[PDB]
RNA sequence: UUCAUCUAGACAGCCGGACGGUGGCCAUGGAAGUCGGAAUCCGCUAAGGAGUGUGUAACAACUCACCGGCCGAAUGAACUA
RNA sequence: GCAGUCAAGCGUUCAUAGCGACAUUGCUUUUUGAUUGAUGUCGGCUCUUCCUAUCAUACCGAAGCAGAAUUCGGUAAGCGUUGGAUUGUUCACCCACUAAUAGGGAAGCUGGACCGUCGUGAGACAGGUUAGUUUACCCUACUGAU
C-alpha cells in the first residue's frame, strides 16, 4: 500500500516490445542469407551522426546494431543448431555493444577504411584525457579560455547552480556572470576520468578524445570460417 | 508477506573492528571508536568471518524489514566514519553586512559564534557537539569546516548553524543571507 | 497622426 | 496626482474567493439550529446566513472597485500608459463585470431575506438558504476571467514606476545599446541593464538627480524603430506616448559606429518624422561612441543630414563620451537651463 | 524598484545557495503530506480535501483518456402571481422556460395559470405549484403559449417551467 | 480477481545514444521542440515527439519519450474484500 | 433549481429495458464602472462559567511578499475584547477611542374563550357564562469562624 508512486508521462513513443526483436531476428537472418561477409564491430560510446556516416559509407552493405542476446541467438550460441558451422565460436567473441556488418566487398578495403577512420569526440570517463584543462580566476567564459575570450560570451547564469552542485566548483553569480576565486584545474594528462570531470569537459564542449571504430573479427559464406582481426 | 527470515550484510574492512553484545555496536577503526545502542531495534547479528556480519529478522512484518535495512545502514555509516570521517563544507554570504564567524570558548565549552547577521545586534550561539572539530578554509572566502567521525553529529552541527542564521520577516527572493552546506564528503579524497 | 495626437493630449 | 497604486488589494481567482467568503461565513456566523426551535429563531438564523455571505461578497467586490484606477478620470499621460500596457476597454469592461458581480448580489441577498421572511420550516429555510448562496457562487463563478485578469494588472500596475508629468522631466530616447543605459546609469543611479540586442529593456525607466537645489527626474525610453509606424507593438508605444504626454527636453542620442545596425540616415529619418511630435520643447541630440569619430571630421555625406538638422528648428548638437563625467554633466546641466528658461517665460507669462 | 525588478534581481545575484535541493526535497516529501493530510485532517477540512483530491482524479484521468484518445487518432404562503390576503414577495412575474424541442432556455413571464393538480382553488387563486400548467408571453419571439411549471418555486425561489 | 512484461534479461538504478530536411508553416523586436493558431509530415534507424519540463532576450545545457551496456530475478497496473 | 451535454461507474450480464459521481447555455441583465433595514414582547445593565467556528496579542506557511503596510492560511481559548448619540425599547449604522472593540452555549430588580337576539344584495347587540395559585429563624450548596 505504501509503494512509490510510478511517473505517469505523456508521450508518443512507446516501447515497442518482442515484435521489435522479432523483426531484428529476421532482418539478420536475411542480411547473413543474402551477404557474404558479415563482420563483428564494437561501438560503444558513438553519436548518431558518426553511425549515420558510417552508414551512408555504404548502400550495397548493410550496418545492423541492437541487442547484444537476440544479435548471439540468430548468428548461433549452441552446436545444437546454427545457421552455418563454427558460427559459435565467432559468437563467443563478441564483448559489448554488438555492431554487424554485412558486405560482399573486399576484406582489404574494409580493413583499410576502418583503420583510416577515427573522430574526435568527447571524452570518456575512465578514459585518457588528451588535453588538461583549468578554469581561470576570471569571469568563467562559455568556451574556456580558450577561444578568444573579448569574441565569446561568459557562461550563463543558468548553470551556475548546476556548475556549483553537481561539478563541485566554488562558483558565484557577480553581476549576472559566474566567476570562480581561484584558478581551478580539472585533470592532468593520462589521468583516470571521473563522471564529473568528463560532465565539466563536455559542458565545457571541448571535444578532444580520438574515437574509433574497432573490429572483433569476421565470417564468410563461401569458406565459413573465423578469422581474427584485432584493429583498433 | 510475513517472511520466515530476512538478511542483510555488512562488510567489514581490513582496518575496522566491530563488537556486538547486547546490541550494542563498537566500531573500532584507525581512527577512533563509536558507540551505537540499538536496543530499541529486535534484529540478531551473526558473523562467518571478519570480513562479513549478517543482520537477520525472523518471521518479521513490513515494519520489522523496514528497521532491519535501516539498521544495516546505520552500521555501515558508522564503519565509514570510522574509517574515512565525514567533512561538511559550509559557506555564508551577504549583500551588505559581512557575517562574522569566530570559534569561542563559554564557559568551558566550545562554541561557533556568529555575529552581524543582516546587522543584528544579536549574538548567536551554536554549540560544538562533541567529536565534531570546527576550522576554516585556507585560500577560500567564507567557508566553514565540520569534520568527524560521527556523521550524526556533523550534519546535525551543520543543521543546526544553517538554521540558527534564518531569515525573518523578509523576501527570501531578495535577502539572500545566510550559512549553507556547500558540499559534504570524506575526510579522504585520494582521487 | 502624431500632431493629432498631441493635440488630442 | 497619486502617481501610484500599489495599494490595490490582492485579487483572489474564482474559487479561491468563492473559498473566502463561504467559509468566513460558516466560521463567524452561529451553525447550531435546530428543527424543534421557533420558526422565527430558524428564520432568523438563515437570514443572518443570507446577508453576511453578501456583506462579505460585496465587501470583497468593493475593495476590488475601489483599489483600481479610474483609467478615465485619470491623468491623459498615465491613461495612455495604461491603455499601451494592458487594453483600455478590455480593463473597463473587467470592472464593469465586477460592478455588475456586485449589484446581482446585493439584489439576491435583499429578495432571499425577503423571501425568507415568511419561511415555513427549517426544511424550507434551509432551502432558501442554499438557494441564495449558489446563485451568489455561480455570479461568483461566471465572474472567473476577470479576476484573473485583473490580478494580473493589480500585479503588473503595483510595479510600474512612480512618474509625475508635472516635473522637470529630462527624457531620453534613440536606439538600443546607443548609450541611454550608461547616461541614465551616469547621471543618475538608476538600475537598468545594457545588452547588445534591440529591446534589451520593454519599459520605461526612471532617475532622479538634483541641480541648482531642484529636483530633476530622467527617464529612458525602451527604444523606438523607424517605420510608417501605422501599427506598432506596445514596447516602443510606451516611449512614443511618453514623449507626446511628458513635457521635458528631449534628448535624442545618435550613433557614428551604427552599432544598433541601423543607418545614421535611418537615425535622421525618425528624428525628421518624429519632429513634428515636438511642441514648446527644447531638444539636444548627443552623439555618443565619439572618440572614434565625430562631426568635425566626419565625411560630408552625413554632414548634409548634420546641416539638415541644425537647418530644423530649435534643436542643438552635442557630441559626448560617457566616461568624461564633466561632459556629461555638461550635457545634463545644458538641459536642466533650458528647462529653467522654459518655466522662466512660464513665470513671465 | 520598478518593471520585473526581482526577475532583474534573480539574474543579477542569483538566489539562495540551497534553493534548488530545498524545493527538490520539498517536493519529495509532498507524497507524505498528501498522505498525512488525508489521515489527519479532520472536519470540514477533511471533508473540503477528499473532494478537491477526489476532482484532481477525475481530472488526470479524463486527461490521460483524452490524451490516449487523439495520439490514436389567513395568508397562502406558496409563490402566486396577481379576502385572502397573499404576501406580495412571494408574487413571481416571470419564469425560466426550456423548450424541448430545440433545448434552449428563455426567460419568459408568466401571464395566467390553467390547470393545478392540488386543487381549482389553487387555480383560482393563481398558486404556483409544481406540475402546474401557467400561461406565457411569446411576444418576446413553431412556438407555444403554455408551460408546466417543473420544480416547487417556494424552495428554489425561483420559477421553472418546460414549454409544451 | 483480471490484465500484463521477463535470463533470445523483468522492476530499481548508474553510464551512453536521444539523429537529418528543420531555425517546418503564419503573425512578432526576437520565438531555433518548450509565449501563440492549423494538419503534425518524410528518411535513417536498436532507438530518437515537427517534443515531456526546467532553462535563455533568442540560442545553448540538462531532461523524458524511446533503444543499448552494466549485474542478476521476478516485477508492474487496474479492480475486490 | 430547471432542462439538458457525454459519461467515472452502476443497473438480474444486458450502452439509447434504465439509472447515474465529477465537469460545460439563461436568471434580478444590462456592458466601457451610470445612482438603483427590519424588529414589539422583547431589550436593557450586572455578573459567573464554558466552547472555538480567533477580533487582538504569541509562533509559523505561502503570495511581485523590495522596504513599509497588507492578503490568504496553520497551531493556539493563556490573556483581553469601549464611551456616547440615534424620529418608538432593540439591533443594523454614525462619531470617535482602542491592540481589538470575535461569534456563540448555559441563560435578581427591571422599561383570552364560549353561549344567545332582530335581521341579512343590510347592520348591529354592548345581553349572558367562565380564569386568571410559584410574591430564609429550617435542610443543603457556597463563603468565612470554632
Ligand atoms: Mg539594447
Amino acid at each position: 500500500r505504501s509503494k512509490r508512486s510510478k511517473l505517469v508521462t505523456l508521450a508518443q513513443t512507446d516501447k515497442k516490445g518482442r515484435e521489435n526483436k522479432e523483426r531484428i531476428f529476421d532482418e539478420v537472418r536475411e542480411a547473413l542469407d543474402t551477404y557474404r561477409y558479415v563482420w563483428v564491430l564494437h561501438l560503444d560510446d558513438v553519436r548518431t551522426p558518426v553511425l549515420q556516416e558510417i552508414r551512408t559509407s555504404w548502400a550495397g552493405s548493410k550496418l545492423i546494431m541492437g541487442k547484444r542476446k537476440v544479435l548471439q541467438k540468430a548468428l548461433g550460441e549452441k552446436r545444437e543448431e546454427e545457421y552455418k558451422e563454427n558460427l559459435y565460436q565467432l559468437s563467443k567473441l563478441c564483448s559489448g555493444v554488438t555492431g554487424l556488418l554485412f558486405t560482399d566487398e573486399d576484406v582489404n578495403t574494409v580493413k583499410e577504411y576502418f583503420k583510416s577512420y577515427v573522430r574526435s569526440d568527447y571524452s570518456r570517463p575512465n578514459t585518457k584525457a588528451p588535453l588538461t584543462f583549468t578554469i581561470p580566476e576570471g569571469i568563467v567564459y562559455s568556451r574556456g579560455g580558450q577561444i578568444p575570450a573579448e569574441e565569446d560570451v561568459p557562461m550563463i547564469h543558468s548553470l551556475e547552480p548546476t556548475m556549483r552542485n553537481k561539478f563541485e566548483i566554488p562558483t558565484k553569480i557577480k553581476a549576472g556572470k559566474i566567476t570562480i576565486d581561484s584558478p581551478y584545474l580539472v585533470c592532468t594528462e593520462g589521468e583516470k576520468l571521473d563522471v564529473r570531470q568528463a560532465l565539466i569537459l563536455k559542458q565545457f564542449g571541448i571535444a578532444a578524445s580520438e574515437f574509433k571504430v574497432k573490429v572483433s573479427a569476421y565470417y564468410d559464406n563461401d569458406s565459413s570460417t573465423v578469422e581474427s582481426t584485432n584493429i583498433n | 508477506m510475513k517472511y520466515i527470515q530476512t538478511e542483510q550484510q555488512i562488510e567489514v574492512p581490513e582496518g575496522v573492528t566491530v563488537s556486538i553484545k547486547s546490541r550494542i555496536v563498537k566500531v573500532v577503526g584507525p581512527r577512533g571508536t563509536l558507540t551505537k545502542n540499538l536496543k530499541h531495534i529486535d534484529v540478531t547479528f551473526t558473523k562467518v568471518n571478519n570480513q562479513l556480519i549478517k543482520v537477520a529478522v525472523h518471521n518479521g512484518g513490513r515494519k520489522h524489514v523496514a528497521a532491519l535495512r535501516t539498521v544495516k545502514s546505520l552500521v555501515d555509516n558508522m564503519i565509514t566514519g570510522v574509517t574515512k570521517g565525514y567533512k561538511y563544507k559550509m559557506r555564508y554570504v551577504y549583500a551588505h553586512f559581512p557575517i562574522n564567524v569566530n570559534i569561542v570558548e563559554k564557559d568551558g565549552a566550545k562554541f561557533i559564534e556568529v555575529r552581524n547577521f543582516l546587522g543584528d545586534k544579536k549574538i548567536r550561539n551554536v554549540p560544538v557537539r562533541d567529536g565534531v572539530t570546527i576550522e576554516f578554509s585556507t585560500n577560500v572566502k567564507d567557508e566553514i569546516v565540520l569534520s568527524g567521525n560521527s556523521v550524526e553529529d556533523v550534519s546535525q552541527n551543520a543543521a543546526d548553524l544553517q538554521q540558527i542564521c534564518r531569515v525573518r520577516n523578509k523576501d527570501i527572493r531578495k535577502f539572500l543571507d545566510g550559512i549553507y552546506v556547500s558540499h559534504k564528503g570524506f575526510i579522504t579524497e585520494d582521487l | 497622426n502624431l500632431e493629432d495626437l498631441v493635440k488630442a493630449t | 496626482m497619486q502617481l501610484s497604486w500599489k495599494d490595490i488589494p490582492t485579487v483572489a481567482p474564482a474559487n479561491d474567493l468563492l473559498d473566502i467568503v463561504l467559509n468566513r461565513t460558516q466560521r463567524k456566523t452561529p451553525t447550531v439550529i435546530r428543527p424543534g426551535f421557533k420558526i422565527t429563531r430558524i428564520r432568523a438564523f438563515y437570514m443572518r446566513k443570507v446577508k453576511y455571505t453578501g456583506e462579505g461578497f460585496v465587501e470583497k467586490f468593493e475593495d476590488i472597485l475601489k483599489g483600481f484606477p479610474n483609467i478615465n478620470d485619470v491623468h491623459p499621460f498615465h491613461r495612455d500608459l495604461m491603455d499601451t500596457l494592458y487594453e483600455k476597454n478590455h480593463y473597463k469592461i473587467s470592472l464593469a463585470a465586477i460592478s455588475r458581480a456586485k449589484s446581482l448580489v446585493e439584489q439576491v441577498a435583499r429578495d432571499y431575506v425577503r423571501l425568507l421572511k415568511f419561511g415555513q420550516s427549517l426544511f424550507q429555510c434551509k432551502q432558501l438558504k442554499r438557494a441564495a448562496l449558489g446563485r451568489m457562487a455561480t455570479i461568483v463563478k461566471k465572474l472567473r476571467d476577470p479576476l484573473a485578469y485583473l490580478e494580473q494588472v493589480r500585479q503588473h500596475i503595483g510595479r510600474l514606476p512612480s512618474i509625475d508629468p508635472n516635473t522637470r522631466t529630462l527624457l531620453i530616447c534613440g536606439y538600443p545599446n546607443v548609450g541611454k543605459s550608461s547616461f541614465l546609469r551616469c547621471i543618475t543611479k538608476s538600475d537598468v541593464d545594457v545588452q547588445p540586442y534591440a529591446f534589451t529593456t520593454k519599459s520605461l525607466y526612471v532617475g532622479h538627480f538634483d541641480y541648482k537645489y531642484l529636483r530633476f527626474q530622467a527617464i529612458d525610453t525602451p527604444g523606438i524603430l523607424d517605420r510608417p509606424t501605422e501599427e506598432m507593438n506596445n514596447i516602443e508605444m510606451q516611449s512614443i506616448y511618453a514623449i507626446a504626454h511628458l513635457r521635458s527636453c528631449v534628448l535624442y542620442f545618435m550613433d557614428l559606429s551604427e552599432q544598433c545596425g541601423f543607418t545614421i540616415e535611418a537615425q535622421v529619418k525618425l528624428f525628421h518624422s518624429i519632429k513634428p511630435l515636438f511642441a514648446n520643447k527644447s531638444v539636444m541630440v548627443v552623439i555618443n561612441k565619439t572618440d572614434i569619430i565625430r562631426p568635425e571630421d566626419l565625411d560630408e555625406e552625413r554632414a548634409q543630414l548634420l546641416e539638415s538638422v541644425k537647418e530644423v528648428p530649435g534643436v542643438e548638437i552635442m557630441t559626448s563620451s560617457c566616461q568624461l563625467e564633466e561632459n556629461v554633466m555638461e550635457v545634463r546641466n545644458k538641459a536642466c537651463e533650458k528647462l529653467l528658461a522654459s518655466r522662466i517665460e512660464n513665470k513671465l507669462k | 524598484p520598478q518593471n520585473d525588478y526581482i526577475e532583474r534581481h534573480i539574474k543579477q545575484h542569483g538566489k539562495r545557495l540551497d534553493h534548488e535541493e530545498r524545493k527538490r526535497k520539498r517536493e519529495a516529501r509532498e507524497s507524505h503530506k498528501i498522505s498525512e493530510r488525508a489521515q489527519k485532517l479532520t472536519g470540514w477540512k477533511g471533508k473540503q480535501f477528499a473532494k478537491k483530491r477526489y476532482a484532481e482524479k477525475v481530472s488526470m484521468r479524463k486527461k490521460i483518456k483524452a490524451h490516449e484518445q487523439s495520439k490514436v487518432k389567513r395568508m397562502i404562503t406558496k409563490h402566486t402571481f396577481v379576502r385572502i390576503i397573499r404576501p406580495s414577495a412571494l408574487r413571481q412575474k416571470k419564469a425560466n422556460v426550456t423548450h424541448p424541442e430545440l433545448g434552449v432556455t428563455v426567460f419568459l413571464p408568466i401571464l395566467a395559470v390553467k390547470k393545478n393538480p392540488q386543487s381549482p382553488m389553487y387555480t383560482q387563486l393563481g398558486v404556483l405549484t409544481k406540475g402546474t400548467i401557467i400561461e406565457v408571453n411569446v411576444s418576446e419571439l413553431v412556438w407555444g403559449k403554455y408551460a408546466q411549471v417543473t420544480n416547487e418555486p417556494d424552495r428554489d425561489g425561483c420559477v421553472n417551467a418546460v414549454l409544451l
